[PDB]
RNA sequence: UCCAUUGCGACAACGAGCGAGACCCCGGCCGCGGGCGCCGCGGGACGGCCCGCGCGAGCGGGAGGACGGCGGGGCGAUAGCAGGUCUGUGAUGCCCUCAGACGCCCUGGGCCGCACGCGCGCUACACUGGCGGGGCCAGCCGGCGCCCGCGAGGACGCGCGGAGCCCCCGCCGUGGCCGGGACCGCGGGCUGGAACGCCCCCGCGCACCAGGAAUGUCUUGUAGGCGCCCGCCCCCACCGCG
């Protein structure tokens, strides 16, 4: 319920839906170190600190 | 004697104007001096429709005529009435390069 | 009215000749069509722009922009020396930036110790790079399809 | 010198001084005129003449050896014409008032002629500078 | 200026020339509410009458109000020129006057009558309501 | 330090640190000079605007409508006025207020079209920090603009009010309202 | 629609406006216009009076806008 | 792989050519020379250096540098369209007109007329503003004095010369109001053989509160905003090239 902030460690390309989204791998530096995949809009880069409203969603 | 004469030469192409320059400087070192003044380039501009009828995309021509001018007024008293002739006939006779002499 | 490249400016015949020879240094700034010429010598800290001090330049808000290098480097050097700038070309702001560039470059040339010159370069460029290196971009030409360089005339299909 | 003081305070201070000291006087036609075809209404202050006079004398001092004609001054007091559903265009100011001002100045020897136009005279430099220094404090 | 408080004689709404005028507006822009008076003609009239111009019209004491009337019926005497008037070189008496309300409407009506019986181009056009000057019709100017 | 670039020669820039970590590295505060004016050609690379001092980023957004394009000195003046007003009301350094607003303003979630299927099929996604700061600035400016139009009050007071309310987290402002709107239309689509 | 006066009708100046303003820390012409529903010019005049008296002081000035601070506390 | 049939590497194909690039003009940095007036000749940048990859061609990042990876323009392949132009011409085939002329020259009128549908533009809908006063800087390039007149303009006489936005101080105070300036009524001038044309002054003071279904253009000195010159021209620019 409480949003958590994740870090980026790998970007794996855009989508074909007009090329606005970018798939991104992140890791919970809070201690869990879970390497998952999400969908992000806008310019991203390594070591960015995303903010997540869900601790249990996926993408692919 | 001394007649404050001035040399003006005009041309549309930049390659002879510089060649004429060198010949004159070569041939006027003795009869005094002859250092040049390079003027701002007078560029004539004409814009025209590329079409004789006015059809299709409005497309334009851009012509121009650059005119280059150099001015040796360095003779001055260093040239007499006949002395100006000497060099002016010893310099090459390039087909096109207007020249006028005035005191 | 003024043209920047005029011989009457680059040599600064404005100054009288016996005084024209006391000025050792020479310097240049520019931005767009603006050009500034500085004649630096030895004195006790005085600066002038078109026969006007630095405190009374006209846009008012940018006075800090022209005083920048002083409060950066420090007033010791400038207090040591005295300057007389003259600028001519398009625009108030362009003139401002050209002037500050000339200030900085000239004070750089006053020092003879190259090592200090390099140290000052590092000290100053870090804060900004256009204080030494001229900005290159310049106004670009227009085309006949419309009333702008890249904009076009509106097209009506039906 | 005069250029070492901001133009704003000099102009108005000197105008007050001029008006006190009877050097110039506003003629009669001032009561109902604009200062240019570009304008639209008349000035709101009653002492605009002396402001113009001071700005002019300052202009003449700045130039120095050079010479200024009347119209050349009038191109420094131009503006923009609006209200014509047509693109705006710049227009020149008036010349009768400028002419009156220079004539009044010249009758006092503050201003001297030449081959063309007029230019400042040494007395003008004296008074302008002394007033400027006086207000420097 | 420096008039903060309403003077004891403040008059909240003025009536003059059958028109009504408010006392919160500055004087020279309120008179513009009359038909025949504008900005240029007003500044000139008041000034000759020794009246302040940057004043709210409600502080206009009747003593200053009457002298103003005396200057709008005989203005030429009071020094005002003749290029500043509404009606220069009248068609009949050849004189010059300034015409205020009521006079304008009557005057405008009689010219058209003059135009009509004389059989001009303008008169015939006025009566079908067309452009009088040469400004082009046809294009634009449609519902 | 030796030269503390006090902004407008009044309020310093030494104790101003963002709280949120996510967007901290996308807010420059150590470099501001004394004037929000710098002819630098930012926006040439893909991430260089991340260095532009935030106040300059704000001013560049106050001259947007075509009536007001190319007018930066007016904007600098406007910002100075607003900052005086803020320090007057709140009592504290305005720059902190501004960063706090740009933080609390800015969405954390958004919806886009990727699911196709012949309909909206929108998918909830996450939002990058740079976009967050850009949107926060844009919303501040836009909300101030909409208030001052055909209203007696001036642009600067509207600006200050919007900044203060957004920094307080209050939903009276336009920025917070837009943030909430986007968040709900998204979470609905998650 | 709304109308506001340009001249204060006598006791109105002091029975409120002077009182009201004196209990304000910061102020501007437009705020006071919108607050007690009078035009801006009167605000200008009044604030002139007050800075003359001394209650308020200038912190920022400009043709488009100046703002005051209450020095009475 | 490349913006590119731009290249690598193969193959019943081998070997060539055009187009593309190269090339020409402009600009930015440095040098030499000359110099009434800034203008003539050259150097400089090449995916060259470092790091990653890739057999290879080549891709991503960092430098140092005036400039970093097609900076803006010109030229523009084969083949073709029943595209436009016989009203640009001593360019023209076949027709029609050819002494009451469709030849040529004169006087007037018209091409502009207006219940209506739409295409490119201009001006505004206001306080991020309008009015009044003052200060100040451009470039393609460039002409001025004195005296009358409110002004627009005019009489004389000589060769000399640059603005809007913006900035500072004040007034107005959300009112179709001092926003906007169409229409109309008296008057003064310019061009010209000739005003129906164009400028200036006083008064009157139309629509218009950011615009439905629909739709156009744009990536750095760019959009947008602000003005200034030439062309056609007796006078006149909301157009066009810059």
């Amino acid at each position: 319920p409480e949003p958590i902030n994740a870090r980026v460690i790998e970007v794996l390309g855009r989508t074909s839906s007009r090329g606005g989204i970018t798939q991104v791998k992140v890791e919970f530096m809070t201690g869990e170190k879970r390497q998952i995949i999400r969908n992000v809009i806008g310019p991203v880069r390594k070591d960015d600190i995303l903010v997540l409203m869900e601790s249990e969603r996926e993408a692919r | 004697m001394h007649q404050k004469y001035t040399i003006i030469v005009v041309g549309k192409d930049l390659k002879l104007v510089e060649r004429y320059v060198k010949s004159i400087v070569k041939e006027g070192r003795a009869f005094g001096i002859s250092g040049p003044c390079r003027a701002p380039v007078r560029r004539l501009t004409i814009t025209t429709r590329k079409s004789p009828c006015g059809e299709g995309t409005n497309t334009w021509h851009r012509f121009e005529l650059r005119m280059y001018k150099r001015t040796f007024w360095v003779t001055c008293g260093g040239n007499d009435i006949s002395t100006i002739l000497s060099k002016t006939v010893v310099i090459p006779g390039i087909q096109v390069t207007v020249e006028v002499e005035e005191p | 009215m003024a043209k920047g490249n005029r011989r009457d400016l680059l040599e600064r015949n404005d100054i009288e000749v016996r005084e024209r020879d006391k000025y050792t240094v020479h310097t240049l700034g520019k931005k767009k069509n603006s050009v500034a010429v500085a004649f630096v010598k030895a004195g006790k800290g005085d600066i002038l722009v078109n026969n006007v001090p630095l405190a009374l330049v006209r846009p008012e808000i940018l006075r800090t922009k022209v005083s920048e290098p002083i409060m950066i480097l420090g007033e010791s050097l400038f207090k040591g020396l005295d300057m007389n700038i003259k600028v001519a070309g398009g625009g108030h702001v362009s003139q401002i930036y050209a002037v500050r560039q000339a200030i900085s470059r000239g004070v750089l040339a006053s020092v003879k110790d190259e090592a200090a010159r390099s140290e000052l370069r590092a000290k100053l460029v870090s804060y900004d790079r256009q204080l030494v290196v001229s900005d290159p971009r310049r106004c670009e030409a227009k085309k006949f399809g419309g009333r702008g360089a890249r904009a076009r005339r509106q097209k009506s299909y039906r | 010198s005069v250029t070492r003081v901001p133009a704003d305070v000099f102009i108005n201070s000197f105008a007050a001084h001029l008006k006190n000291r009877g050097i110039i006087k506003c003629p009669a036609f001032t009561d109902y005129v604009k200062t240019g075809v570009s304008r639209q209404y008349a000035p709101r202050d009653a002492d605009w003449f002396y402001i113009k006079a001071a700005s002019v004398i300052r202009h003449f001092y700045i130039s120095g050896s050079h010479s200024i004609g009347v119209a050349g001054l009038a191109r420094k007091y131009s503006s923009l014409q609006k209200g014509k559903t047509t693109p705006h265009h710049t227009k020149r100011a008036s010349c009768k008032v400028i002419r009156s001002i220079v004539s009044q100045f010249l009758g006092q020897k503050l201003l001297i002629a030449g081959e063309r136009g007029r230019h400042i005279s040494p007395n003008g430099r004296k008074m302008v500078e002394d007033f400027a220094e006086g207000l420097q404090k | 200026m420096t008039t903060i408080v309403q003077p004891n004689d403040y008059r909240d709404l003025l009536r003059m020339f059958n028109t009504n005028i408010q006392g919160k507006v500055v004087l020279e822009c309120a008179l513009v509410g009359i038909k025949g008076i504008g900005r240029r003609f007003a500044n000139v009239a008041l000034k000759k009458a020794n009246i302040d111009v940057h004043k709210r019209a409600g502080e206009l004491t009747a003593a200053e109000e009457d002298a103003l009337m005396k200057v709008l019926e005989d203005p030429l005497s009071h020094g005002i020129p003749a290029w500043m008037l509404n009606r220069n070189n009248d068609f009949e008496s050849g004189k010059d006057m300034h015409i205020l309300v009521n006079t304008i409407a009557s005057t405008h009506r009689a010219d058209l009558e003059r135009l009509r019986k004389t059989r001009c181009e303008r008169g015939v056009r006025h009566h079908h309501n067309l452009k009088v000057r040469g400004q082009h019709t046809k294009s634009t100017g449609r519902r | 330090m030796s030269l503390e670039v006090a902004l407008f020669n009044k309020w310093p820039l030494t104790d101003v640190k963002c709280q949120d970590e996510s967007l901290e590295a996308y807010i420059s505060i150590d470099n501001h000079s004394f004037v929000p004016h710098s002819a630098g050609r930012w926006s040439a690379k893909r991430f260089r605007k991340a260095k532009c001092p935030v106040v300059e980023r704000l001013t560049n957004s106050l001259m947007m409508h075509g009536r007001n394009s190319g007018k930066k000195l007016m904007a600098m003046k406007t910002v100075g006025e607003a900052f005086e007003l803020i320090n007057l009301y709140t009592g504290k350094n305005p720059v902190q207020v501004l960063v706090d607003a740009v933080a609390n303003s800015g969405p954390r979630e958004d919806s886009c079209r990727i699911g196709k299927g012949g309909q909206v099929r929108r998918q909830s996604v996450d939002v990058s920090p740079l976009r967050r700061v850009n949107i926060g600035i844009y919303n501040i400016a836009t909300g101030a603009r909409k208030a001052a139009f055909r209203k007696v009050r001036p642009f600067a007071e509207c600006l200050a009010e919007e900044i203060m309310n957004a920094a307080a987290g209050a939903d009276k402002s336009y920025a917070i309202s837009q943030r909430n709107s986007v968040e709900r239309i998204a979470v609905s689509n998650r | 629609k709304v109308d506001y006066p340009t001249l204060f009708a006598d006791e109105a100046a002091m029975n409120e406006a002077l009182k009201f303003i004196k209990n304000s820390k910061c102020i501007t012409h437009t705020q006071i216009c919108e607050r007690l529903r009078v035009s801006v010019a009167l605000a200008k005049r009044v604030m002139r009076q007050l800075v003359k008296s001394g209650d308020f002081a200038i912190v920022s000035k400009s043709s488009r806008m100046t703002i005051f601070k209450n020095m009475t506390k």
